[PDB]
């Protein structure tokens, strides 16, 4: 999962929409596959068909969220000519939240996901710009 | 952190270097607070067993206070020793490495420049 | 159970823990672990009901899997280093296997699934012995091998443990399951601060041991295992309601109680190493532990739930249980914050 | 915690097994006695951080 | 500051060793003696603060708050002794003990030189108030009120602890006397933006800010009378003291990071006053009035000018006294009629004339009748906000009109009109209630003669 | 009032100076301790962060059964 | 005494004042050394303040 | 390194995946656990004998003794649950979900 | 059916019934009158009156009167010698090194 | 509309419902050892391959 994040962040922002979208979709699909694996492990399905349907549904939802977020953020960076700006990532996060609402087919969870994941994507953008460390190496 | 210090002479509560330090006074405020902790535990011991709290078993409350004072005195001795060791190691390492700890060129305020942000 | 056989078995448990603590050989660490587990199995099965045998079976399977993983890590380290001295490891695979073996033995998430069921199936005294004494040896082994521990793995285990423990304890009504999820969250905190300053880990371990011992001792003093039976305590002994109120407030880390000191010093240590997001996330997550603690205090001390008729028959008799060290750990778990600089004795 | 009971008490409970270059019965040498002896004579007394480099 | 701490902790053996009938007399007497003793803090100098020790100091901002706390404790002892009449003796002593402990934490909070000691005392104040509300409150939802209050405060305050520890590690000290001379500019970045948010949100929640005020019309309502008095009079001012102390480190990033909260608090006071216009509950109406006045204090602190600071501290003291008196009057009505509905008991001036006079005086000071210190604080904040921008005079004038409207609506509804026919248990006013009202009123009127002792450290 | 209850301005002045000197010394010592801890962690040549190694007093030096060792 | 409970608190205030004076004496490192109040000692005294 | 080491690691991994996925019986889990111990025995014995570490030759005996005592305890637990339920199925050990 | 066993709500006690001279402090008349005397003496006669007297005679609170006297002295001294009463710069420009640009 | 409906909706009620839903998902395990050990195997595989904790 380390090489997926580097290959997503190696592309300059607002430059290559297709490759950024593909990298975001791959990251989303990996996360959805992990979620589906734990789901079919702990909550066992009725049959093989129900389990593979749940796996496909979760993976497709997460991959669609990733693709929509990447495409929206890259397009907003292209249009505004502001590559280093967390507003583009906020727009992409709200687009991903609206996609999550569309997949689950309910408006309220979609709006809440728009707000919360737009804030989260903006925070990730600020951390990338300012060099915030989440798993900080021991120093003192 | 300090296991290299406490590695050549292991499992010692107070090494022989601790005796060069001033012992805590018996009127130490921390020691008095630990004695108050002992008194409070004695009162709780009276309370949970449905005894008169301030009257029953004065020997029990005295032993509570005495035990707390004893253990707290030795813990305070160890704490003071370990902070002394911390400072000693810090100063020895600062003195032994003068290249890494240069003297800061202090400047008066007539030479330094600070931006002014008006509040209006 | 014979008193003498019980004495011998308890000293065998402490002997296994001592053998793990004092030895410089990996095989002796393994030997102490199996001695401790083999001796502690009959403490779980003191009552001989199907729930105790089920809990003992799950505990045995989990500890045996963790022990085999530990032996695998030791053998890999011997293969790649040719020695057995308990110190930093010479292989990342051996370090990963040993870290996950110690995580399985501690019951940290996602290996946490055995802790609440095992704690529920066994008596209160054996559950106290488990959740207090069984965690001294894996944390000592972790304290000995910190130069080889992967930072990402241990931090992931820590944050997962804290979140899963809080979310799990939100839903429980049995007291033993609440104590188990609380334990999971606290081990998350302890192994979170492990790689930066292990003295903070020792301080958090000591404070958690004292607070858990106080809460379990109050539970066996009142013979309560559910929320409602604990809520009946106001009509039997209100001093115990005051004690459980102050101890549960201190367990949530509310200042100026002694439970504030571990997370305060942990946040102090984590910000020195330029890690700011994780201590904020762990504090916000520990608010959930505070939530179900406060729910318990609402049901027990700050309201008067309806009682029954036979409480009068219980009024006419005094208690005779040996509430050993209960006032001492009640005082030491609430009014220890002014003695915070005492943590320098643990370095 | 690693309570060094053996060094405090002077007993030798598991140090004889702890390395391959130690005192072996009938003076039987190991295959890598010399290399291990040289590595130990390096790493002694300088800590793990200095001995790793 | 040990000459006030030690008698406060000696109040505890006084209430735990008194007779079954002499606990109120002893506690009230000795708390009044310590309140008289608290006047020795007025040895303030024009250049230097009164620095007692390494841990304690008291400048001209913390001194009025200290005197207010130490004077407020015997008022709560006098107020809370009628509804605790039939209570068990041990529970009565526990109630008095929680009041004593809260006063101890409050007087250790305002004098803390170190910022982390201020934080520790400021969050130690949570436990006695939560216990008082959730134990001696009368309603069902006192538990929900306690949960809301506790979790709003802790969710606001944990990032403050993280940011204070960061400031300690970066600057080297949290001593307020050191930080006055060692302060550095805070540049514009995202890191400093979240520093400002972390340092400010705890006191924005505790004040409260509009939008974070949802815990106030619950904790102020389901509490007992002493709890409501100590929540309205002192506990809202911990946020004001915190923003006055912590704004020193947050420059010059405050000048643009203060815009959204200035718009929240300028529009928020209009919303809360309009809410006050249509309230069926008297206690909730007083709580929302408190929200509006603390929004005024928030704006005054955020624009950070000398006139705004003087108006903010004067308004804090004045609103504490006025809100305490209003809560006491509402409690007396509640003891008479056993309901908090404002429309139930009407026309009480024909039955309770001197209580109606006390109601009129409290209402007059609520709408800032000059030359009360209410009007002095409100006027100074209005002048400073006019200096900030000119349309603030439009907002302030609208707020003043609605404030007069709801205060006189309170008075006209409760006291005037035709009395309720079927209510016949309206007893004459006791000497205790009248003494409580006069002890709230007379310091408030006397402070208009010498208003210079409540105008902050930059008078 | 100023003779009985209040304190002299000189006393408060010099007391504040003493407090400021003590607290500035404490802050400088805290910063120096942070820098020392960082340097000792990075280099490993100081008395702190001395992780243990194999003790060389355990090595057998007597002649073995095989010369090539 | 039959009214010792009425003298618990004033002796607490007196003891707190005494501890305040003791600590003020403890913080006397810059007595008669400040650049604003430095002066020669008048005879028949040894310190500027106590 | 050598090849028989790779085969013993793969045998240990196979027995571990067998233990970590129960089918029906507790006895199959115990058999997978004891196969894991046997693979540990073979690996450690081969390493010690090839390295000519003379004093380490006592380790596999102690390992065998301790893990066989473990297996005796596990067999006793299996017999107890079989006496409780009439079979050693792992789906009957689900009372502690509540 | 009939619900759980619980006492009904007790009737409110009128303090003026058994004691028409009540101040509302306590049910015992002696404790009540002594509480009234304590509150009225130590609240109004002691704290309010002597507190107002103490605040009224504060020894030059925050040096305002001294500042006025010193301003009078400085204005007289500067007016006598033709000096400007106040300068635009608080510190001397001679002892200030501006950054070179 | 604002403080009785919406200001109550955004901050406290949505957060409370989210924590309630997460708690109900976490604690809904079926109490089977086989599923727990399958989850352990999945965790080991994810850490070894997808997360590279053995490097
Ligand atoms: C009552 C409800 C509302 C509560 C609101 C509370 C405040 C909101 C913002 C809090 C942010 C978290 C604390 C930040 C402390 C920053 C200290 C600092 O040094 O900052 C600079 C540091 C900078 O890192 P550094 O200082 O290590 O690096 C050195 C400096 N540079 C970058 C130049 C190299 O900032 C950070 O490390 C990250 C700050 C942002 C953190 C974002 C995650 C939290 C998001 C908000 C959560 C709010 C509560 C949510 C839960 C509510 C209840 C359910
Ligand atoms: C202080 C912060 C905490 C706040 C809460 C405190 C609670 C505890 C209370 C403790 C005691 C009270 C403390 C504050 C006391 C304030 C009062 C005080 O001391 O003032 C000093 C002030 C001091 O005034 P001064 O400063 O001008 O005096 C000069 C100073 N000396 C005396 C040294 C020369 O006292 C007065 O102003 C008294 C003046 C004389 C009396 C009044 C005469 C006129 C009265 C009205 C006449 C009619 C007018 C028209 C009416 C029409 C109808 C309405
Ligand atoms: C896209 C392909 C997805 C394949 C994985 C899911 C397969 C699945 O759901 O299998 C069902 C099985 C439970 O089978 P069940 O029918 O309950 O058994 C009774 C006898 N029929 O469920 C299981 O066996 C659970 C474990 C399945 C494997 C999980 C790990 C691999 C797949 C996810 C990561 C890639
Ligand atoms: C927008 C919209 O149409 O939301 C409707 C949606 C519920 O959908 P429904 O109306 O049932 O079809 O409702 C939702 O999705 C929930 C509400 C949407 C977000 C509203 C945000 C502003 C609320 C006021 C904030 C005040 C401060
Ligand atoms: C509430 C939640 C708040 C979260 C705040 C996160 C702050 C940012 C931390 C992650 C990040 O973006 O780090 C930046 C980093 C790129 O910078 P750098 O560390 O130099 O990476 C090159 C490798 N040496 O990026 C990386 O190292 C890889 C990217 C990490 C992305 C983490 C978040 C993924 C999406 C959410 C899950
Ligand atoms: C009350 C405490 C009584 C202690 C009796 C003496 C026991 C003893 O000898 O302890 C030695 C130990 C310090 O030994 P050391 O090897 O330096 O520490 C390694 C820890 N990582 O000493 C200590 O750790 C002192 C602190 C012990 C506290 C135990 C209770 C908490
Ligand atoms: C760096 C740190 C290194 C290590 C430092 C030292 C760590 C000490 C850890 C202590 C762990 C305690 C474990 C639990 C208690 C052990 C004793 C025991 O077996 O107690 C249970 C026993 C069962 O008897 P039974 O009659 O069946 O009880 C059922 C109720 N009728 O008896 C009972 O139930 C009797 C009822 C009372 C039991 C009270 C037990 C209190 C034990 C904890 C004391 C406080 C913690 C130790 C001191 C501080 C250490 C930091
Ligand atoms: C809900 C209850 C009622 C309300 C309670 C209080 C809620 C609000 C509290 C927080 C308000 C937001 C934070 C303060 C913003 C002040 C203005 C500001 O600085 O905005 C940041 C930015 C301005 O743009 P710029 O100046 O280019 O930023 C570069 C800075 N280095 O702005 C932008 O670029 C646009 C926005 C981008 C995303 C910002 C996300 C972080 C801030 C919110 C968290
Ligand atoms: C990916 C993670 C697993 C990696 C090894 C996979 C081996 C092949 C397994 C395919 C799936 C078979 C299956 O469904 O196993 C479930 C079974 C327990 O389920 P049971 O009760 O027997 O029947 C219900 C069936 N759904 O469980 C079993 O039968 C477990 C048998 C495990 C045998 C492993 C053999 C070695 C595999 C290669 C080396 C690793
Ligand atoms: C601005 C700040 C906004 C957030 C403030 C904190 C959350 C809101 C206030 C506390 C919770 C309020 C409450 O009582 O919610 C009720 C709800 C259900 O409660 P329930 O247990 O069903 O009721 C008992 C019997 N009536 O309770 C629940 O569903 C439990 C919710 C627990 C949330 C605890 C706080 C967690 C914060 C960190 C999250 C990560």
């Amino acid at each position: 999962a380390k090489t997926l994040l580097h290959q997503y962040w190696d592309i300059p922002e607002g430059t290559e929409c297709h490759r950024k979208t593909y990298a975001a979709t791959s990251i989303g699909g990996a996360s959805g596959l992990v979620v589906s694996a734990y789901s079919v492990a702990l909550k066992t399905p009725t049959s093989f068909l129900e389990g593979v349907a749940r796996t496909g549904r979760y993976t497709f939802t997460a991959a669609a969220i990733g693709a929509i977020f990447g495409l929206t953020s890259c397009i907003s960076a292209q249009v505004r000519e502001k590559p280093d700006d967390p507003l583009n990532y906020l727009i992409g996060g709200c687009a991903g939240g609206l996609t999550l609402g569309a997949r689950t087919r309910s408006y309220g969870i979609g709006a809440a996901a728009c707000a919360y994941m737009g804030l989260t994507a903006a925070l990730v953008k600020m951390g990338q710009l300012e060099g915030w460390k989440v798993f900080a190496e021991p120093k003192v | 952190m300090m296991t290299g210090r406490q590695a050549r002479a292991p499992l010692q509560f107070l090494p022989d270097e601790a005796r060069s330090l001033p012992p805590p006074k018996l009127t130490d405020p921390r020691l008095a607070y630990i004695g108050f902790l002992g008194y409070c535990s004695g009162l709780i011991d009276n309370a949970i067993r449905r005894r008169p709290v301030l009257s029953a078993g004065l020997h029990r409350q005295f032993l509570y206070i005495t035990s707390f004072v004893f253990v707290g005195y030795y813990l305070l001795k160890r704490q003071d020793y370990m902070y002394a060791v911390r400072d000693h190691d810090m100063f020895s390492y600062i003195k032994s490495h003068p290249e890494d700890f240069p003297e800061k060129d202090k400047k008066t305020y007539r030479e330094v420049f600070e931006e002014f942000h008006p509040v209006r | 159970m014979n008193p003498i056989i019980l004495i011998i078995i308890l000293m065998t448990v402490m002997l296994g823990t001592i053998i793990v603590m004092i030895s410089t050989h990996w095989l002796l660490i393994w030997i102490g672990f199996e001695m401790n587990m083999l001796a502690i199995i009959p403490i779980m099965m003191k009552k001989h009901n199907p729930r105790a045998t089920e809990a003992s079976t799950k505990y045995f399977l989990t500890q045996s899997t963790a022990s085999m993983l530990l032996m695998m890590a030791i053998i890999i380290n011997l293969m790649f280093s040719g020695q057995w001295t308990v110190m930093k490891l010479f292989n990342p695979m051996a370090s990963m296997l040993m870290t996950m073996a110690l995580a399985m033995k501690l019951g940290m998430a996602p290996f946490h699934f055995w802790v609440p069921e095992v704690t529920q199936g066994i008596p209160l005294s054996s559950g106290l012995i488990l959740l207090t004494w069984q965690k001294l040896a894996p944390m000592s082994v972790l304290y000995q091998i910190l130069p080889s521990i992967n930072l990402d793995l241990i931090l992931t285990l820590s944050i997962l443990s804290i979140t899963i423990g809080g979310w799990g304890g939100l839903n429980q009504t049995q007291l033993r399951k609440i104590m188990a999820y609380s334990s999971i969250a606290h081990m998350g905190w302890m192994t979170a601060v492990l790689l930066y300053n292990p003295t903070m880990t020792l301080l958090n371990l000591i404070i958690y041991i004292i607070m858990t011992s106080t809460m379990f001792t109050l539970f066996m003093a009142n013979s309560t295992t559910t929320t409602l039976s604990l809520s009946h305590t106001w009509n039997k002994a209100p001093i115990m309601t005051i004690l459980v109120l102050i101890t549960l407030l201190s367990m949530g880390g509310l200042p100026p109680l002694s439970g504030f000191m571990p997370k305060w010093m942990i946040i102090q240590e984590m910000t020195k190493n330029d890690s700011i997001i994780l201590p904020t996330l762990m504090a916000i997550t520990a608010l959930l532990n505070l939530y179900f603690y406060m729910r318990l205090t609402y049901s027990t001390a700050l309201t008067m739930f309806p009682s029954t008729n036979n409480m009068k028959m219980k009024w006419q008799f005094p208690t005779t249980k040996r509430m050993t060290l209960l006032p001492t750990m009640t005082v030491l778990s609430t009014m220890l914050l002014p003695l915070t600089p005492i943590l320098s004795i643990l370095e | 915690p690693f309570f060094d009971v053996q060094k405090k008490l002077g007993v030798d409970l598991d140090h004889w097994m702890t390395i391959q270059s130690a005192e072996q019965p009938h003076r039987i040498p190991a295959r890598c006695h010399a290399f291990e002896k040289e590595w130990i004579e390096c790493a002694h007394g300088i800590g793990s951080i200095r001995a790793e480099k | 500051m040990l000459k006030y701490i030690i008698p406060t902790m000696m109040l505890m053996p006084l209430t735990w060793l008194s007779k079954n009938s002499m606990i109120w007399i002893n506690t009230t007497l000795h708390s009044l003696l310590i309140s008289l003793t608290s006047l020795l803090l007025l040895n303030q100098f024009g250049d230097n603060s009164l620095n007692f020790s390494l841990t304690f100091f008291s400048d001209s901002l913390s001194t009025p708050l200290l005197i207010l706390t130490m004077w407020l404790l015997p008022l709560m002892l006098m107020a809370s002794q009628h509804h605790l009449s039939k209570e068990n003796l041990a529970r009565k002593k526990l109630f008095i003990s929680m009041l004593i402990l809260l006063q101890l934490f409050l007087i250790m909070t305002f004098t803390a030189t170190e910022l982390i000691f201020f934080y520790i005392m400021f969050e130690a104040t949570l436990v006695p108030t939560l216990i008082i509300i959730t134990r001696w409150g009368n309603q069902t939802e006192r538990l929900n009120a306690g949960l809301y209050f506790l979790f709003y405060t802790l969710a606001g305050s944990l990032p403050l602890l993280v940011a204070l520890i960061y400031i300690q590690n970066t600057m080297g000290s949290l001593n307020f006397l050191i930080l006055q001379y060692w302060v550095q500019p805070m540049p514009n970045s995202w890191s400093n933006t979240f520093m400002w948010l972390a340092c400010m949100m705890a006191f924005m929640v505790k004040m409260p800010l509009y939008g974070l005020h949802l815990w106030l019309p619950k904790a102020h309502v389901e509490a007992p009378i002493a709890g409501s008095m100590v929540l309205a009079a002192i506990l809202l001012k911990l946020g004001g003291y915190g923003m006055m102390r912590i704004t020193l480190l947050l420059n010059p990033i405050t000048d643009f990071m203060a815009y959204p909260f200035i718009m929240l608090s300028l529009w928020g006071m209009i919303m809360t006053s309009s809410i006050c216009l249509r309230q069926t509950d008297l206690k909730s109406l007083i709580a929302y009035s408190s929200v509006s006045h603390m929004a005024l204090v928030i704006v005054a602190i955020l624009i950070q000018t000398p006139w705004s600071y003087m108006g903010a501290t004067a308004l804090m003291i004045a609103h504490g006294l006025t809100s305490s008196m209003l809560f006491c009057l509402a409690n007396s009505n509640y003891e008479r009629v056993h309901s908090r509905t404002m429309i139930l008991a009407r026309g009480l001036q024909t039955l309770l004339p001197l209580m109606a006079a006390w109601w009129l005086l409290a209402s007059l000071t609520n709408l800032a009748l000059p030359p009360s210190i209410n009007l002095i604080g409100e006027l100074f904040v209005v002048m400073s906000t006019f200096s900030w921008s000119n349309i603030t005079i439009i907002l302030m004038g609208l707020n003043m009109v609605i404030t007069a409207l709801y205060s006189l609506y309170m008075l006209i509804t409760t006291q005037r009109g035709k009395h309720t026919h079927h209510i016949n248990n309206i007893l004459p006013s006791f000497t205790r209630e009248n003494a409580l009202m006069s002890l709230h009123m007379l310091p408030l009127l006397l402070l208009s003669l010498n208003p210079k002792i409540i105008l902050g450290p930059l008078y | 009032i100023a003779r009985t209850f209040f304190d002299a301005p000189e006393k408060n002045y010099e007391r504040t100076m003493a407090i400021l000197q003590i607290e500035s010394e404490k802050a400088e010592l805290r910063l120096k301790e942070l820098e020392v801890r960082r340097l000792m962690r990075a280099k490993g040549d100081g008395p702190w962060f001395q992780y243990p190694t194999i003790d060389k007093a355990l090595i057998d030096h007597s002649p073995k059964a095989t010369p090539d060792n | 005494r039959d009214h010792w409970i009425h003298v618990l608190v004033p002796v607490g205030f007196v003891f707190g004042y005494y501890l305040d004076r003791k600590n003020d004496e403890k913080l006397a490192a810059f007595r008669n050394k400040s650049l604003l109040y430095k002066r020669e000692l008048k005879p028949q005294e040894e310190v500027t303040w106590k | 390194m050598s090849l028989v080491y790779m085969n013993i690691m793969m045998a240990f991994t196979v027995s571990l995946t067998g233990l970590l996925m129960y089918r029906s019986h507790l006895m199959s889990s115990l058999l997978c656990l004891e196969g894991m111990m046997l693979s540990l025995f073979i690996l450690a014995t081969l390493m010690i004998l090839n390295s000519h570490f003379t004093l380490a030759s006592m380790m596999p005996i102690i390992l065998l003794v301790f893990a066989a005592c473990e297996a005796a305890l596990g067999l006793s637990l299996l017999v107890m649950v079989s006496n409780t339920y009439g079979t050693d199925y792992v789906q009957n050990l689900n009372l502690l979900q509540c | 059916t009939l619900r759980w066993q619980e006492d009904p709500e007790p009737e409110d006690e009128n303090l003026y019934e058994k004691n028409p001279d009540s101040h509302g402090y306590d049910k015992d008349p002696a404790v009540d009158v002594w509480n009234m005397r304590v509150v009225f003496f130590f609240g109004f006669s002691i704290v309010l009156v002597l507190g107002s007297t103490f605040v009224a005679y504060l020894p030059d609170y925050r040096m305002q009167e001294w500042a006025r006297r010193e301003a009078e002295r400085l204005v007289k001294y500067r007016e006598a010698h033709g000096l400007p009463l106040m300068e635009s710069n608080c510190f001397d420009p001679s002892k200030i090194q501006l950054p070179e640009d | 509309l604002l403080d009785l409906i919406w200001l109550e909706t955004i901050l406290p009620k949505t957060i409370s419902l989210a924590q309630m839903k997460m708690s109900t998902t976490i604690t809904s395990q079926k109490g089977l050892i086989k599923l727990y050990f399958l989850s352990f195997l999945i965790t080991i595989l994810i850490s070894t391959t997808l997360l590279n904790f053995h490097e």
